RNA sequence: GUGAACCGGAUUGCCGUCAGGAAAUUAGGUGCGCUUAGCAGUAUUCCCCACGCUGUGGG
């Protein structure tokens, strides 16, 4: 089955994701300009959050020699590490993503041994290839490509491909984009002749209401982590909690946009469906209602249209709608689109775990 | 187009008290205050009766408030992208020109209900440079159909043509 | 009886391959080829590849051919990949012990396991013409022309534009057959069609024709070219050369221009009904008659009319989208819709869900309206 | 007879098909540049899919190595001007700015099926052909190319389908010669469907068809016109109506 | 059934860490909205029906 998460979140004036020129990212949707938050930024923010540290068992880095050196008290294991990695094929250095305990222990024991360089490189390559046991690796996948131009011809590589179990789309605004520019002037503590007219700076910021979409495949997540099952449930719960209560760390020391989502919808399906087309027409604010209410109403209308459209009696779908203390209902007028409207995040996590299987959150917090 | 010319003529016929009434209503909607609603209805409703292509209520209200605040003299051929663009040739290219250009260009991402303050700052920039004439009818015609791409293209092209001289 | 038949070839994309395509680089010709047109006719009539070579291709080879380039397309290239994630077939086979048997004798012993495959990805680049239109005139016997037109009216098989991913944008049998003496007159008879009111239009239309031998002998001129597009077979393909000349026709004197005859931009419907149209006054008077000149809220004498919905404006107005109201209630309703974006459906005074609001607004008027301001109209 | 299917589908910002340089595929039409999705992507997207796996079928519809396939898929084209965009990304180290291309567009898709070829390829069977047509309709309605989907989860569904039974093949690309310009009182999909409606409002003036929109969200014809023989708000009901017209089979 | 048919450019990635537009300004000087009128001592009170050569009853 497939777990589908949809979120509506309004943010204060801030700059979370910025381009090379230092401006908030934008895109074109429905023929109009919308604000954009990239998918990799969200994935990185969720990965390095406090609600996911119990499952952060992977490292993506190019400085593997330093990590191997740190697994030694006084032995000199730096130049030999670089030579072994160079014969491996990592000759700019290639980024390597794999588990921490495996690389530390196995690289320390193999590298410090008195063996041939080719054999040590082959064993290191095998260890790197077989180190794919971590929730983040299973969620985000992996693609390692050794450089055949400057690698030892004697060594041979094995399969190093991990198919991802998570799909994240770029966050887009439900309305038109309104970029803004703030002008700043730095002051001097000690008086004196001072500068001329002053060096006026420029900082670009914007505020928008974003729609977020996440998709998780349970079968692929289980297959990635081998026959283990409780770990998958723990990963799903921790991912839901982290996505609920984590924001990117952009200019947060000057733009403390720590806002929380106002509406979440979790559905259990067999095929992926995206509700982005609910915002092809931009949302316009009138004297009544606010941005979030209109966005949720449009989302509910599109969900009702989709449910009353592509519908098969042989595979009905169900989901839960969560709003803080039931403040933003989905079916504002009459429709009961959701089945088990929940007013607490922990209750929603418990319901999701219960539907996935006979899982209690307390029990699964041990793997 | 007939309907806007008579509207601007009626606006130009107002006296100090009505101008002050409209001035004190800046930043407000048409419904909350009754004297402004009555004055706008008296000025506008017969025109809508006689002419079907009369300007909509929102655009007329915005133009009335702007005219009450600034009180420019009507003259054909003195549109905003020409005076702004002839002014922009006297600023420092490195610093001041981008700052003015961004404020002039921000108008393309706002609807008719959010085009009061940017137009206010643009007209203040105009007033700072001793400008006494403006084309109100043309501005109203542009604002009526602001949701069409050729209108914005012509606006920007006129700005560039005035600036490159 | 007509002696020539016309074909229109138009679409978003089309391709007519040339002789310079023997590898993964497939290029296209500037004009539709004779072989492609004959194959299209054969597909329309319903003859297979092995049957066309027998007394169906020689008959169509005798027809004279001419193409008029109405508008030429832009050359575009597409990057094509084959067999990614699968295995491609190879042609390698084990050599026989003796040269006595080969071909059909060895083909009878072929087994599914004897074939060999390899995991790879084939790369290619293919050429197309974008936004191009062509007119083809085929001249010959009248019975054959009638048969071809009848077959083209209803095709047996699907017909495309050189490649199966190129469906036509206009009917192929748009122009009925006629009688003409030369190819030039036939090509000048059909007019030239525009697509919208303001678009560039070619001043001169090129044309590519077959070269008539004239009298016996008459060696080909110095501007004649050789095109390898005379079909002899389709399985395996076999083509023969032919002589081709090029001419031109200047529009406005021999080729006419047709009108738009259509609407391009859709645009929404019409709001903004007129308050001076006689029909509006008639329906307003009728509605006031139906309501007994009584307001629908306070039951006071009624003087104005409120539009519940704006489905129709001006031309048509049923007396069912209108309600009778007095001055105060109409003003309250007007001030209750200033910035709500109701568009089509407006306030219905009969709905109780509005009542508590409307009266409230009325109170404000009775507290603040000045009769000396409505009088002395400014 | 020939069954023609026209689809209008809007996609979120994504990259479903790119060339050797990594940019989305494009084409030229109406004097402008338009986004393009290749035919051999939609095919092999509908094919080899798990949903479509529902006298060997899947070869009669789409042949392999003189099979004479009965399915024709055209190139997906955009109804407006192409708007490519560049995303700037960097890679962290937790212990060099790159650029990628992406775009968003609304696509018009055209499919054709030859009923007689399908029947002949199945060796006279007529119920199996109808089942194959229904399965193909369901698969095409609910399948998208598997491009950069892990980074661009673009799983949108079509907003309008039209099924026609014309005597000769013809595509309605000429309804999009003028690129669609978005106005405040409408949206892109509505304007595209209106442009399509004002191409069958003509032609007939100067056959039958079935129109499908999700829960009658977008009705064909911006009036009370009879340009569509039947308007259906459910995909299964559309399949049933087509099945009935094919000669009266039950889905 | 067309240099045609069978035909995916695919897999991996935070732009994060830095900033007072600030110092000084009266919008002042002059002006009648004025000349006019019973809600009442009548000579047809806008329409309809019935009884008489004005009296009842309905709008
Ligand atoms: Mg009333």
């Amino acid at each position: 089955m497939l777990i589908e998460i949809h979120m509506i979140q309004n943010h204060s004036p801030a700059n979370l994701n910025r381009d090379d020129l230092g401006a908030p990212k934008t895109c074109y949707f429905g023929g109009v300009l919308r604000s954009r938050i990239s998918s990799q930024c969200i994935k990185r923010s969720i990965r390095t959050s406090n609600d996911f540290k119990a499952l952060l068992g992977g490292v993506r880095t190019r400085r593997l020699a330093d990590l191997i050196q740190q697994e030694a008290g006084e032995t000199e294991c730096w130049k030999k590490a670089q030579e072994i990695l160079n014969k491996c094929g990592f000759k700019t250095k290639m980024l390597v993503f794999m588990s921490k305990d495996k690389i530390k222990d196995l690289a320390r024991i193999v590298l410090d041994n008195s063996l041939g360089l080719t054999e040590a490189a082959q064993q290191v390559a095998n260890v790197i290839a077989q180190a794919t046991l971590a929730p983040d690796i299973a969620l985000c996948g992996r693609m390692l490509e050794p450089n055949d131009k400057d690698k030892d011809k004697k060594v041979k590589w094995s399969n190093t491909t991990v198919e991802a179990a998570l799909q994240v789309a770029h966050a887009i605004s439900t309305h038109i984009a309104r970029p803004e520019i703030d002008y700043f002037v730095a002051a001097d503590d000690v008086p004196g002749e001072d500068a001329g007219a002053g060096h006026i700076g420029e900082s670009m910021f914007a505020s928008a209401c974003f729609y977020k979409y996440f998709s998780i495949d349970w079968e692929q997540l289980v297959k990635n982590l081998k026959g283990d099952t409780n770990l998958a449930a723990h990963t799903v719960g921790a991912f839901l909690l982290a996505a609920a209560k984590t924001n990117p760390s952009g200019k947060q020391n000057s733009f403390a946009a720590h806002n929380y989502p106002d509406g979440i919808l979790v559905e259990f399906k067999n095929s992926p469906i995206s509700y982005a087309n609910a915002f092809v027409r931009p949302v316009s604010v009138v004297k009544e209602s606010d941005l979030v209410e209109q966005s949720i109403g449009q989302l509910s209308n599109y969900v009702n249209d989709i449910r009353l459209g592509y519908y098969d009696e042989q595979s009905p779908v169900i989901g839960f709608w969560f709003s803080p203390n039931n403040r933003y209902p989905l079916g504002y007028k009459h429709s009961k689109l959701a089945s088990r409207n929940i007013g607490n995040l922990n209750e929603l996590v418990g319901a999701v775990l219960d539907y996935i299987g006979g899982f209690k959150w307390e029990e699964v917090q041990k793997s | 187009n007939r309907g806007t010319v008579d509207f601007i003529a009626s606006l130009e016929n107002l006296k100090e008290g009505d101008l002050g009434i409209l001035r004190k209503l800046r930043g407000a909607r048409l419904d909350e205050k009754l004297p402004g609603f009555d004055l706008f209805s008296a000025l506008w409703w017969p025109l809508r009766q006689k002419n079907q292509r009369a300007p909509k209520r929102e655009v007329a209200w915005l133009i009335a408030k702007l005219f009450a605040e600034f009180r420019f003299e009507q003259r054909e051929g003195a549109t905003l992208p020409i005076l702004m663009g002839g002014i922009c040739r006297k600023l420092e290219p490195k610093k001041e020109l981008p700052r003015v250009l961004a404020r002039f260009d921000q108008l393309a991402s706002l609807d008719i209900m959010q085009m009061e303050e940017p137009l206010s700052v643009i007209m203040g920039i105009l007033r700072k440079h001793q400008q006494v004439c403006l084309d109100w009818v043309g501005l109203t015609d542009v604002l009526s159909f602001w949701e069409q791409e050729p209108v914005k293209r012509e606006w920007s092209d006129s700005f560039i043509k005035a600036y490159k001289i | 009886p007509p002696n020539t038949l016309f074909l229109r070839l138009e679409g978003a994309l089309q391709s007519w391959g040339s002789n310079e395509a023997k590898f993964a680089l497939r290029r296209t010709a500037d004009a539709p080829t004779k072989s492609g047109v004959l194959g299209l006719l054969c597909a329309a009539m319903g003859i297979g590849r092995a049957e066309a070579a027998d007394s169906w291709l020689p008959k169509l080879a005798n027809l004279r051919m001419g193409v008029r380039i109405d508008r030429p397309g832009i050359r575009w290239w597409d990057f094509h990949t084959v067999g990614a994630g699968q295995r491609m077939r190879m042609a390698e086979l084990k050599a026989p012990k003796k040269p006595s048997m080969v071909g059909a004798a060895l083909a009878e012993t072929l087994t599914p396991s004897k074939v060999k495959t390899r995991a790879e990805t084939l790369l290619s680049r293919r050429e197309y013409l974008a936004d191009a239109s062509f007119l083809v005139a085929l001249q010959g016997e009248p019975e054959l022309v009638a048969k071809l037109s009848a077959a083209l009216a209803k095709p047996v098989w699907a017909i495309y534009l050189g490649r199966k991913s190129c469906p036509p944008s206009r009917p192929v049998c748009e122009h009925p057959p006629g009688f003409y003496n030369t190819l030039e007159e036939a090509l000048s008879a059909v007019p030239l069609q525009k697509r919208w009111h303001n678009e560039p239009l070619p001043q001169i239309l090129p044309c590519v024709m077959d070269w008539i031998p004239g009298y016996d002998g008459e060696h080909a001129p110095d501007d004649a070219e050789i095109h390898y597009d005379l079909p002899v077979s389709f399985q395996p393909p076999r083509h023969l050369p032919r002589f081709v000349i090029r001419r031109e026709l200047v529009v406005g004197e021999d080729v006419q221009v047709s009108r738009e005859t259509g609407t391009s931009v859709w645009r929404p419907k019409g709001t903004r009904a007129d308050y001076n149209n006689s029909e509006y006054k008639k329906v307003r008077a009728e509605r006031l008659v139906m309501d007994h000149a009584a307001c629908m809220v306070c039951k006071a004498p009624a003087t104005t009319v409120q539009h519940v919905n704006y489905r129709r404006a001006g031309g048509k107005e049923i007396p069912e989208d209108l309600r009778a109201l007095c001055r105060l209630c109409h003003d309250a309703c007007t001030m209750l819709e200033y910035g709500s974006g109701m568009t089509t459906n407006r306030i219905d005074p009969c709905d109780p869900i509005w009542r508590e609001r409307i009266l409230a607004k009325r109170k404000e008027i009775v507290e603040f309206r000045s009769r000396g301001q409505r009088f002395r109209k400014m």
